[PDB]
Parts: structure tokens; C-alpha cells; sequence
């Protein structure tokens, strides 16, 4: 009980001391990234049928 | 006196809540209002892997994006080859029960773990023998929920005793032990950098554990039910988490808050697995309603639906290349959707 | 050539998987989900870390009995793993009607066992599976009831101090907890430290359960 | 007259083929349905499908035209196929009954002995017995007799009737219907006693479920085989139109069998899916 509460308060004190950025900045960063790496995504944009390994592609 | 400790803990919690609230001056939905929709994403069951004589409980791909492990209660761990759908290895497990698996990146090892509380590590590439029990890690006191490979040598595991561990295979010792969860750890997730890893729980909370230092960096709450799955964002700064409340939530590490919540009135069953596309624009969540939903990442607007199973969708996975999406259900059939 | 070798490997692995699946289906599973102090040790002995598994043969039949009593975790998360067992063995101690839990203050161990039984029987995963109910330490319970009454753990009971009456009362109290009265059946059995017939009763119960399953499959019953 | 029976025969053959092909597809598609008994069910469905494919059409055409218009070779072919298919259906029924009895009376021995390989072996044995009792004795002309009327019917291409001798008639009868009937009666009476005992342990459902299965088969086939075994002793006793009517009534068992042996919830779900 005593040790449990001591560890809890120590963890909370260590957690409260962290730099937090406004949600706007994180949202903008995630948006920019998801925008930049959209072309390479196979599922989002239709991948060429030939390049699609599972449908029809040369295996060896 | 416990009273003073409880009071200072409550004061610190209120301080943290006020700080977070002050940080959240806007909403991701508002910032993503101008963004257009992605469009309907049609997916067909290209390949179907059959052979498991019982329900499937877990699976995992490899860096090759070709091989994929699977787990079944029958007691056989299969290593399918997605391209040709021809079994390449079938390992008979000592324990009939298995609740997870793991395919190390290098591809020179495989893991397994279930109610037996014995994380087994089998070797795949050998000289003459097909498969042998390379090691058996038994330090936990409860059932294992998920295991991941930091590298060929180290392996991090989460157990039902509310304690995560970082075993070293060669030495077979708990190099580090993370504790602090108030409930069972039902799933974890490594980050691309592999330096930090997030861990869910059954007490409706997630913790961002630091591997090297071995301390909890941040804690995220907001769920009304247990967390049954979790997965980082491909960028590595945020992570999505399902739950039993039929609600997925995308938390951020830097801001330390919940960016957005995916939830619809129709869906009522809980989530059992989640994952992100390569670019992370589509969050694929395998619900317990015999279906799988591909939610938009930045607009929380559903897009398409995958329904090809009879029973609940147990495990879901995606390849690093992001070409295919494997889904394993209790129907005893894995489906490589594309 | 390599593709042919791979296909041959796949065929061999499939044949091995089918053979092993048949071998497994031949076996009969059982779940020994009991309380902490339900004399489960005596049962596991007279029959022969983590989950214990006892594989024993009788009358040319293989029984795999699983014991998860050493789990001590949230059962709601892994109970569904046992959906399909041929039955569920539930051990209860008739000598723990006047005792309480060392953790709780005024909760009878019998009441905790009753709650666990109600939880495991009315679960959405065991709607069809049957339940065998072993009652242990019958002589100790007889002596205890000879010394103390039964109104301790039940404030209402119409009956005098006697072994048979109390036995039947506990039996009915345990039986009246299942709601699917028309889908499953409870096979009760009183046992002692030296019974020498427990395996036989388990065999009879399993035979009856399998017969009823086949019947309901063929729609006869 | 013929216009009335044409639609009847057409509907009969269509129902037969539809039911049988549906059952076969249902058992072949889903994996849960791929069980032991479902193998015998598939054998029966395939036999009934062959019936509806080859036998029923020719018989309908014959009865509406009144004479055989194909040829003596095709007449013998059709007769042999009819005999094979009828015997295969009835023997699949009897082996299904034997399987049910073995399983319910002693579950462990049946679970241990029975296997997919042995099921295939038994199905092959049944079909081989059918072939041996249908093709060979027919091809060898041993079914024919010396009655001048029989020879007259044989030489004429039109007459494709089933006039036969005593030996082959009685033999085919006892091997295809009567022994299976006795086996089914005994095994089902035992199963009924077992179900009654079981219910006594723990009220007329089993009685009805068994009465359907048995009485359908009986009322479908017994008349034809009775008249058949009677025709041997003295021909003038029973007319011929009645014989053909009983033959068609027996064929109707081919349509009735699937609905009777594929009524469980699993089959219902598999059918609703497709
Ligand atoms: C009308 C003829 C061609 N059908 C014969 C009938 O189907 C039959 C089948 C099996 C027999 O053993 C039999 O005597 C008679």
C-alpha cells in the first residue's frame, strides 16, 4: 500500500513534467506526412495490375 | 498517511488533465474539414489459405512480405507462403493452446505463446532438422497476450500478470521488467525505431514504455472499455487503439491526447485487431461482427467494408510493403484481401 | 522442379495435418475448472506452471483433462479458448459451507463457488456443453452437519439435521442455477477421499453426453 | 392423356435433379458439412442425380410414346443403369442406417474405427455390388427367359419391357430391397429403444422422426418390389399399368430422400447461403 502509493505519486510527478504541443501542430504534422507518402501506398491508390504480385506476376 | 499521498496524486492528475485540456484548443476533425474523401476502396478475396482444423488466434507477416505465420488451437503452427498458398512449414506445438505468434524480422526464428505461460522460440533455418525448440522462456505467471521481436536476439512479451518483459533469447533472462498496469496487458506494439513501444491493457489505458531506460514515458486514457488491440502510426508519433466499446481512438504521443475517435451507431460489437496502411490514411479494424471496416484516418468517415467470414475476425495484419492485408478468423480460413 | 518439390512438401504437410486432426478428434477433452479449495488435488490423483494437462486412458478411450486453477487472472479473456470441450468438470467442497474466504470478511466460500458456477454455466460460450459436478469430502461434510446446522450459509431451509436431506438440498441449489434447462444437463456425484469409482462415473457421464449430442444431431431427440 | 403425364414427368425429373444437385453443391462447398455421414449423403445424392439425368427422361419418353424408339442396345443400357441406380440408392440408405445405429449405440468404437478411408471403401463396395448385380447378369442375357412371349418381346425393338425370369428377379429383389429393409427395420427399432431409454433417464418426437424416415421409403418402394416378386410366380395376377405406376412411385423416393436426410440446421444454413 505505502510503496504502491509512493510509486504512483513518483510516476505521476515524472509524467506531469513533459513538453506538450497544441493538438493543431500534431494534426498538421500527421496531415502533411499522410499527404507526402500517399503516392506510394498500394491500398489507397489502385496499384497497376501487372505490378500487383498476387493477381498476376512472375514468381520464382 | 495514505490520505496525503492520495490527495497529492489527485492534484497531479488534475494538473495533467488541465494541461492536456489547455493543449486541445482545436479538433482534428476541424483541421481535416477541407480534406476531401478518399473514395470507396473495393477489395476482393484474392487468395484463401485453408488447412487449419480449428479456429485461428493470431498471425504475423515477415519482412519479406511473402511468408506469414498462423496460430490455431489444434496445436499446429503453420508458416504459409502467400504467393503460392502452399504450406512451407507445420510445427506441432507442445501446448495445444496458443494465443499469439511472432515472426522475427531476419526470418531465422519464430515464436509462440499461450495459456502454458511458456514463450516458445522455434528455429526455422536449420542444417538438417526441420524445426526444433530453440528455447523456452518461462518467467511469467499468466497467459501471454502478444510477443514481438526487437531483433533476432531480444524479444519483448506481454503477459496476463499485468507485467511486460524484455527477454534475451541467448541468455533466457528478463533483462528488463515493465510494471505499473492495473489490469491484464492484452496487446502491445513496437515502433519503427524500436526504441519505444506502446502497451494496451484491460483497465482502459495504454502506456508508452521505453525499452532502453525501462520506464513509462506517457499514459493515455479515454476508453470506456478494455483495449483489445493497438498499433502505431507508420510515422511513429501516434498510435490507434481499439476497444470493446466498438470505438477506435487515435492518440498522439507528442500532444498526449486523443486526436480522433472512430465510432458508428450501427456497429455494436467490440474490436479485436487494428492496423494502418503504409501511408496510414486508412485504419483497418477487424470488428467482432464478422466484418472488417476501413475507416478514414483524417476524416473518421467509413470507406468500404470487408465481409467474407462466418465467425469473428480474430487477427489482422498488413505487410510492410502494404500490398496485401491478411485477416484470420475463427472460420479456420485466412483471407489475403487486396 | 522447385515448384514440384514445394507442391510435394505441401501435399505431405496436408496429409500429416489431416492425420493429426483425426488423431485429435479421437481424443476426448475435459475442463477441470474448479475453485481454489475444492479438493481438486484428490480428484486429479484418483483419476491418474500455468495450465496443467493430464492425459489418461480408460476402456480404450483417451481423456485429456485440463486444469486452469493455477491461472489467477481475468477469466473473461481466455475462457472462450475452451469452446468445444466435451464437458466441464466442476469440483466443490461440501466441507466449506461454514467457512469464509481469507480475503473477504463475511462471504461464505460456498456462496463464492455458487457465483462461479452461475458465471460458468450461464456463459455465452458454454450454452450446449454439459456439466459434471463432483462433491468432495462427503464424510467431512457429514460430520460438520452432525455438529453444526445448515442455516449458516442459507438463511432459509426447510429440513432437519441429516446427511441425506442436506445433500439433496445442496444438489438442488446447485442444479437450479442453470437457465438453459432444455439444452444442457448437470450430472451430480458425491465422492470421498477413497471412492475408487470416480473415473467410472466420468466415463458414464461422457458416454451419455456424447449419445445425446449424436441424437440431437440426427434430430431423434 | 399423354399431355397430362408429360408435365408430371417433367416436374418430377426437374425436382429430382434440382434437389440432388443442390445437396451435392452444398456438401461440396462448405467445410463444416464435410463430415462422415455427409459422404454417404453425397453418394446417395449422386446416385439420385444420375437417376434424374439418364433414367427418368427415357422412362418418361417411353411411357408417353408407348414404345421404345432408341434401340435394343440402348434399352439394355437404360435397364442396367436403372437397376444400378435404384440398388445404389437403397444400399446407401441401408448403410446410412447402419452408421447411425453403430454411432448411437457405441460412440467410442464408431469414433475409433470409422474413418474417411473406410467410408470411401464402403461406398466403393456398395457401388461395386450394384454394378455386379446390374450390368453383368444383364449383359450376359441371364435376366432373359425362355417363355415365347419373352423372346418375342426381346426380338422386337419396340418392346423394352422388364419381363424377366424367376432367378434374376428374386435375386435382384432380395439383394436390393428386402435385405436393406430388414437391416433398416432392426437398426431403427434398436435406435428407438435407445432413444426411449435416454429420454427416460432425463415425448413423441423421436417416434415421428423415425416414422417419417422409414415409412416414406416403405410406402415408396415396397409396392413395386412386392408386385415384382409376385410377377415371377404368375403373371396374370397383377396388371402392367399398376406395375409401371409402382415403379414410378418407387422412383419418387429419389426425390424424397434429400429432403428427408438433409433437414438439419447446418444444411438449412448452407442452402440459404447459396
Ligand atoms: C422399368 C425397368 C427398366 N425398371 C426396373 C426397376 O427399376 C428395377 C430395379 C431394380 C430391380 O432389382 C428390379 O427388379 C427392377
Amino acid at each position: 500500500s505505502i510503496a504502491q502509493a509512493r510509486k504512483l505519486v513518483e510516476q505521476l510527478k515524472m509524467e506531469a513534467n513533459i513538453d506538450r504541443i497544441k493538438v493543431s501542430k500534431a494534426a498538421a504534422d500527421l496531415m502533411a506526412y499522410c499527404e507526402a507518402h500517399a503516392k506510394e501506398d498500394p491500398l489507397l491508390t489502385p496499384v497497376p495490375a501487372s505490378e500487383n504480385p498476387f493477381r498476376e506476376k512472375k514468381f520464382f | 498517511e495514505l490520505d496525503q499521498l492520495r490527495q497529492e496524486a489527485e492534484q497531479l492528475k488534475n494538473q495533467i488533465r488541465d494541461a492536456r485540456k489547455a493543449c486541445a484548443d482545436a479538433t482534428l476533425s476541424q483541421i481535416t474539414n477541407n480534406i476531401d474523401p478518399v473514395g470507396r476502396i473495393q477489395m476482393r478475396t484474392r487468395r484463401t489459405l485453408r488447412g487449419h482444423l480449428a479456429k485461428i488466434y493470431a498471425m504475423h507477416w515477415g519482412t519479406d512480405s511473402r511468408l506469414l505465420v498462423s496460430a490455431s488451437q489444434d496445436g499446429k503452427l503453420i508458416i504459409w507462403d502467400s504467393y503460392t498458398t502452399n504450406k512451407v512449414h507445420a510445427i506441432p506445438l507442445r501446448s495445444s493452446w496458443v494465443m499469439t505468434c511472432a515472426y522475427a524480422p531476419s526470418g531465422n526464428y519464430v515464436a509462440c505463446g499461450g495459456l502454458d505461460n511458456i514463450c516458445s522460440i522455434y528455429n526455422l533455418k536449420t542444417r538438417e532438422g526441420n524445426v526444433r525448440v530453440s528455447r523456452e522462456l518461462a518467467g511469467h505467471t499468466g497467459y501471454l497476450s502478444c510477443c514481438r521481436f526487437l531483433d533476432d536476439n531480444q524479444i519483448v512479451t506481454s503477459s496476463g500478470d499485468t507485467t511486460c518483459a524484455l527477454w534475451d533469447i541467448e541468455t533466457g533472462q528478463q533483462t528488463t521488467t515493465f510494471t505499473g498496469h492495473t489490469g491484464d496487458v492484452m496487446s502491445l506494439s513496437l515502433a519503427p525505431d524500436t526504441r519505444l513501444f506502446v502497451s494496451g491493457a484491460c483497465d482502459a489505458s495504454a502506456k508508452l514504455w521505453d525499452v532502453r531506460e525501462g520506464m513509462c514515458r506517457q499514459t493515455f486514457t479515454g476508453h470506456e472499455s478494455d483495449i483489445n488491440a493497438i498499433c502505431f502510426f507508420p510515422n511513429g508519433n501516434a498510435f490507434a487503439t481499439g476497444s470493446d466499446d466498438a470505438t477506435c481512438r487515435l492518440f498522439d504521443l507528442r500532444a498526449d491526447q486523443e486526436l480522433m475517435t472512430y465510432s458508428h451507431d450501427n456497429i455494436i460489437c467490440g474490436i479485436t485487431s487494428v492496423s494502418f496502411s503504409k501511408s496510414g490514411r486508412l485504419l483497418l479494424a477487424g470488428y467482432d461482427d464478422f466484418n472488417c471496416n476501413v475507416w478514414d484516418a483524417l476524416k473518421a468517415d467509413r470507406a468500404g467494408v470487408l465481409a467474407g467470414h462466418d465467425n469473428r475476425v480474430s487477427c489482422l495484419g498488413v505487410t510492410d510493403d502494404g500490398m496485401a492485408v491478411a485477416t484470420g478468423s475463427w472460420d479456420s480460413f485466412l483471407k489475403i484481401w487486396n | 522442379a522447385e515448384d514440384k518439390a514445394a507442391v510435394e512438401r505441401s501435399k505431405m504437410i496436408d496429409r500429416n495435418l489431416r492425420e493429426d486432426g483425426e488423431k485429435a478428434a479421437r481424443e476426448v477433452k475435459l475442463l477441470l475448472l474448479g475453485a481454489g479449495e475444492s479438493g481438486k488435488s484428490t480428484i486429479v490423483k484418483q483419476m491418474k506452471t500455468g495450465i496443467v494437462e493430464t492425459h489418461f486412458t480408460f476402456k480404450d478411450l483417451h481423456f485429456k483433462m485440463f486444469d486452469v486453477g493455477a491461472q489467477r487472472s481475468e477469466r473473461k479473456k481466455w475462457i472462450h479458448c475452451f469452446e468445444g470441450v466435451t464437458a466441464i468438470i466442476f469440483c466443490v467442497a461440501l466441507s466449506d459451507y461454514d467457512l469464509v474466504l481469507a480475503e473477504d470478511e463475511e462471504m461464505n466460500r460456498m456462496h463464492e463457488s455458487m457465483k462461479l458456477f452461475d458465471s460458468i454455466c450461464n456463459n455465452k460460450w458454454f450454452t450446449d456443453t454439459s456439466i459434471i459436478l463432483f462433491l468432495n469430502k462427503k464424510d467431512l461434510f457429514e460430520e460438520k452437519i452432525k455438529k453444526s446446522p445448515l442455516t449458516i450459509c442459507y438463511p432459509e431451509y426447510a429440513g432437519s439435521n441429516t446427511y441425506e436431506e442436506a445433500a439433496a438440498y445442496i444438489q438442488c441449489q446447485f442444479e437450479d442455477l442453470n437457465k438453459r434447462k432444455d439444452t444442457k444437463e448437470i450430472y451430480t456425484h458425491f465422492t470421498c477421499a477413497t471412492d475408487t469409482k470416480n473415473v467410472q462415473f466420468v466415463f458414464d457421464a461422457v458416454t451419455d453426453v456424447i449419445q445425446r449430442m449424436h441424437l440431437r444431431q440426427y434430430e431423434l431427440l | 392423356w399423354e399431355a397430362g403425364m408429360s408435365l408430371l414427368m417433367a416436374l418430377v425429373v426437374l425436382l429430382i435433379v434440382a434437389g440432388n444437385v443442390l445437396v451435392i453443391a452444398a456438401i461440396g462447398s462448405t467445410q463444416r458439412l464435410q463430415t462422415l455421414t455427409n459422404l454417404f449423403i453425397t453418394s446417395l445424392a449422386c446416385a439420385d442425380l444420375v437417376v434424374g439425368l439418364l433414367v427418368v427422361p427415357f422412362g418418361a419418353t417411353l411411357v408417353v410414346r408407348g414404345t421404345w424408339l432408341w434401340g435394343s442396345f440402348l434399352c439394355e443400357l437404360w435397364t442396367s443403369l436403372d437397376v444400378l441406380c435404384v440398388t445404389a440408392s437403397i444400399e446407401t440408405l441401408c448403410v446410412i442406417a447402419i452408421d447411425r445405429y453403430l454411432a448411437i449405440t457405441s460412440p467410442f468404437r464408431y469414433q475409433s474405427l470409422m474413418t474417411r478411408a473406410r467410408a470411401k471403401v464402403i461406398i466403393c463396395t456398395v457401388w461395386a455390388i450394384s454394378a455386379l448385380v446390374s450390368f453383368l447378369p444383364i449383359m450376359m442375357h441371364w435376366w432373359r427367359d425362355e417363355d415365347p412371349q419373352a423372346l418375342k418381346c426381346y426380338q422386337d425393338p419396340g418392346c423394352c419391357d422388364f419381363v424377366t425370369n424367376r432367378a434374376y428377379a428374386i435375386a435382384s429383389s432380395i439383394i436390393s430391397f428386402y435385405i436393406p429393409l430388414l437391416i433398416m427395420i432392426f437398426v431403427y427399432l434398436r435406435v428407438y429403444r435407445e432413444a426411449k431409454e435416454q429420454i427416460r433417464k432425463i415425448e413423441h418426437k423421436a417416434l415421428k422422426t423415425l416414422g417419417i424416415i422409414m415409412g416414406v421409403f416403405t410406402l415408396c418402394w415396397l409396392p413395386f418390389f412386392l408386385v415384382n416378386i409376385v410377377n415371377v410366380f404368375n403373371r396374370d395376377l397383377v396388371p402392367d399399368w399398376l406395375f409401371v405406376f409402382f415403379n414410378w412411385l418407387g422412383y419418387a423416393n429419389s426425390a424424397f430422400n434429400p429432403i428427408i436426410y438433409c433437414r438439419s440446421p447446418d444444411f438449412r444454413k448452407a442452402f440459404k447461403r447459396l
